């Protein structure tokens, strides 16, 4: 077989407003699930 | 209705295009020596045919006129200038 | 080389020789097993390779678009139907031979005007 | 963007012309070529004048303020 190559567009993906809205979206709603958490200790009810 | 479909750059590999419906679909058995020299439809096995050669090119390049008869880069050029090309670029 | 595996736990066969009756056996290092060698050959090399040329001839050959046909006649079935690839083997040193799989008799010939080949 | 007075290159007053022009395609059901001659456009410095303007005035009077 021959060697794999690395420059094959068939091997490549873009990302667009969706995925890179997704990444973004996915780290600043696990801070506030985060300090959600912190919230609840610091309750002491 | 299935006469037309999404090939990507991987399934690409799988498939033979022809260029032109007409151009590359009939058979054989004078000739203008004007126009540009072509290639044949020696292929029985053609799975697709392209849309239109032209669509290859994106938005910038697509404003050229005639660049079949440019050197390669000037288009390349051109495909940076029209968008330091003054004009209209919305009414409002 | 064609190794073969101790039965009862599916384990590779090691050589041991018999130095009394001077013959060799395929000796089991998972357990007790034991037996005698069909061949004197241990271990083979290769450094000139023949193999690997004739690479994918599934049966569907035929069916590939990606495929060129071309007009030469079958030696066997005498069909004008062919799907031919270049030598399959992906060295630098390759050989730009034909080789041409009949949509017929679905058996493989070559262009090669040198050698009196069978594979 | 409404139509200029006077052809860049030569100065015929290609102004008036414009209202005319497209009655002529449209009224006068008349290919662009021979409505521009009609309207007496001789030199091609005339010509594309009419011929190759875009009234984007007509699209900004769309706007209601
Ligand atoms: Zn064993
Ligand atoms: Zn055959
Ligand atoms: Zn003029």
């Amino acid at each position: 077989k021959d060697q794999d190559d690395r420059d094959h567009f068939g091997k490549k993906r873009l990302d667009l407003a969706g995925p890179l809205l997704a990444q973004l979206f996915k780290t600043l709603f696990k801070k506030l699930t985060k300090d959600i958490f912190r919230y609840m200790q610091r309750t002491v009810e | 209705e299935g006469l037309v479909e999404y090939i990507d750059a991987e399934e690409e590999e799988s498939i033979l295009i022809a260029m032109q419906p007409e151009d590359l679909e009939p058979a054989e058995a004078d000739v203008d020596p004007a126009k540009r020299i072509r290639v044949s439809h020696h292929a029985t096995t053609f799975t697709h045919c392209e849309i239109h050669p032209s669509m290859i090119l994106g938005v910038a390049a697509s404003i050229i006129p005639f660049p079949d008869h440019n050197q390669s880069p000037r288009n390349t050029y051109q495909s940076a200038m029209g968008k330091q090309a003054m004009g209209v670029f919305l009414t409002n | 080389t064609t190794f073969r595996f101790c039965r009862d736990c599916n384990n590779m066969l090691y050589p041991r020789e018999d130095k009394e009756n001077n013959r060799l056996l395929f000796e089991c290092r998972t357990c007790s097993y034991v037996e005698e060698a069909g061949s004197p050959l241990v271990y083979r090399h290769e450094l000139i390779t023949n193999i690997g040329e004739t690479a994918g001839v599934v049966q569907d050959i035929g069916s590939d678009p990606t495929l060129p046909r071309s007009d030469r006649e079958c030696p066997k079935c005498h069909s004008r139907e062919n799907v031919f690839f270049q030598s399959q083997q992906r060295r630098k040193d390759t050989s730009m031979v034909l080789f041409f799989v009949c949509l017929s008799c679905s058996h493989i010939f070559t262009s090669d005007q040198k050698n009196k080949r069978t594979q | 963007m409404i139509v200029p007075v006077r052809c860049f290159s030569c100065g015929k007053v290609v102004g008036d012309k414009w209202e005319s022009y497209l009655n002529l395609l449209q009224e006068d059901e008349l290919d662009e070529g021979t409505a521009l001659s009609r309207l007496g456009l001789k030199r091609y410095c005339c010509r594309r004048m009419i011929l190759t303007h875009v009234d984007l005035i007509e699209k900004f009077l769309r706007y209601n303020p």
